């Protein structure tokens, strides 16, 4: 339970830590590449060099072409935490497509938050 | 290999560090913490917990349809669930400060934050960010040495 001394440093978890993605496209806007490089170095710090990063679209599109998308999305996100110091094999690609939403699609809200990569930790 | 007994205890030590790592926006004067649905290894936390900061754990058995989970609960320590009910309680939870821990570690796409592996000779968790990020409560990053400090030897 360490945890507790914690003061106000480093929490670089919050909510503006989501690593969203316009529609379609599939490269980071350098608002996010800045948080990746935050969190990628906040990854480093505490001796984690691996994790696996699985990218999503929303809805609209057929599904093969939103899997072959958030694949994309996955490997821009890589290139960061490859930049960041990371070895690229230590940097597993999943893309997942449409399949598995975060949020109501029925929503341009919802939608927003479903284009997204998401940053797994492997014990 | 181990016991149930003794794996049961352990889920609620390293559950235990994971809370110290986590902050409540409101930082309510009791932890309720809530079992919802199947567990295997959740009776230890559900005889209740004091944290290492004087507060207590209040813990509970709570059901998988009820939609005011996330009013109720501070902590979420979910158990076996379809992808149907996954999503029920995600709802139940969406917008409201709540962490969220699996005893299972095979669903950790979307849903929970930590994701436990507990058969075998240490426990461990996947951790998923955007789920963290998600949360509204905030997580400190070195909490991700509590799984690789088992994971190794
Ligand atoms: N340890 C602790 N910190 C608190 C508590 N209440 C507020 N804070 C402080 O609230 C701040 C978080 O601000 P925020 O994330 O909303 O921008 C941190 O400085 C945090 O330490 C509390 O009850 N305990």
């Amino acid at each position: 339970e360490q945890g507790f001394e914690l003061r106000d440093e480093g929490w670089e978890f919050g909510m503006s830590s989501k690593v969203l993605f316009g529609n379609n496209l599939d490269r980071l806007n350098p608002d996010s590449r800045n948080t990746l490089t935050k969190i990628a170095r906040a990854l480093l710090a505490v001796d984690i060099d691996k994790v696996r990063l699985e990218g999503h679209t929303d809805n609209y599109g057929d599904e093969g072409y939103n899997q072959k998308l958030s694949e994309r999305r996955a490997e821009s996100v890589a290139a960061v935490f490859r930049e960041a110091g990371m070895p690229a094999a230590n940097i597993e690609v999943r893309g997942l497509g449409m399949s598995k939403p975060v949020a109501d699609n029925k929503t341009r809200a919802g939608r927003s938050e479903n284009r997204r990569v998401a940053i797994i930790v492997p014990a | 290999r181990t016991s149930i007994e003794q794996r049961s205890n352990a889920v609620s030590q390293v559950l235990l560090g994971i809370f110290s790592y986590v902050r409540w926006p409101k930082e309510p004067a009791v932890l309720q913490l809530c079992v919802v649905g199947p567990t295997e290894y959740a009776d230890g936390l559900l005889r209740g917990m004091v944290q290492a900061n004087g507060r207590r754990v209040h813990a509970e058995r709570r059901a998988v349809d009820n939609p005011d989970l996330g009013t109720l609960c501070n902590v979420i320590y979910l158990g076996v669930v379809d992808e149907r009910e996954r999503q029920q309680v995600f709802r139940s939870l969406a917008g409201h400060p709540v962490l969220s821990i699996s005893e299972r570690g095979t669903e950790c796409s979307v849903g929970s934050m930590f994701c436990l592996n507990v058969g075998g000779p240490r426990i461990t968790f996947e951790a998923n960010l955007d789920s963290i990020a998600r949360s509204g409560v905030r997580v400190h990053p070195s909490v991700l040495k509590l799984a690789r400090r088992q994971a190794t030897p």
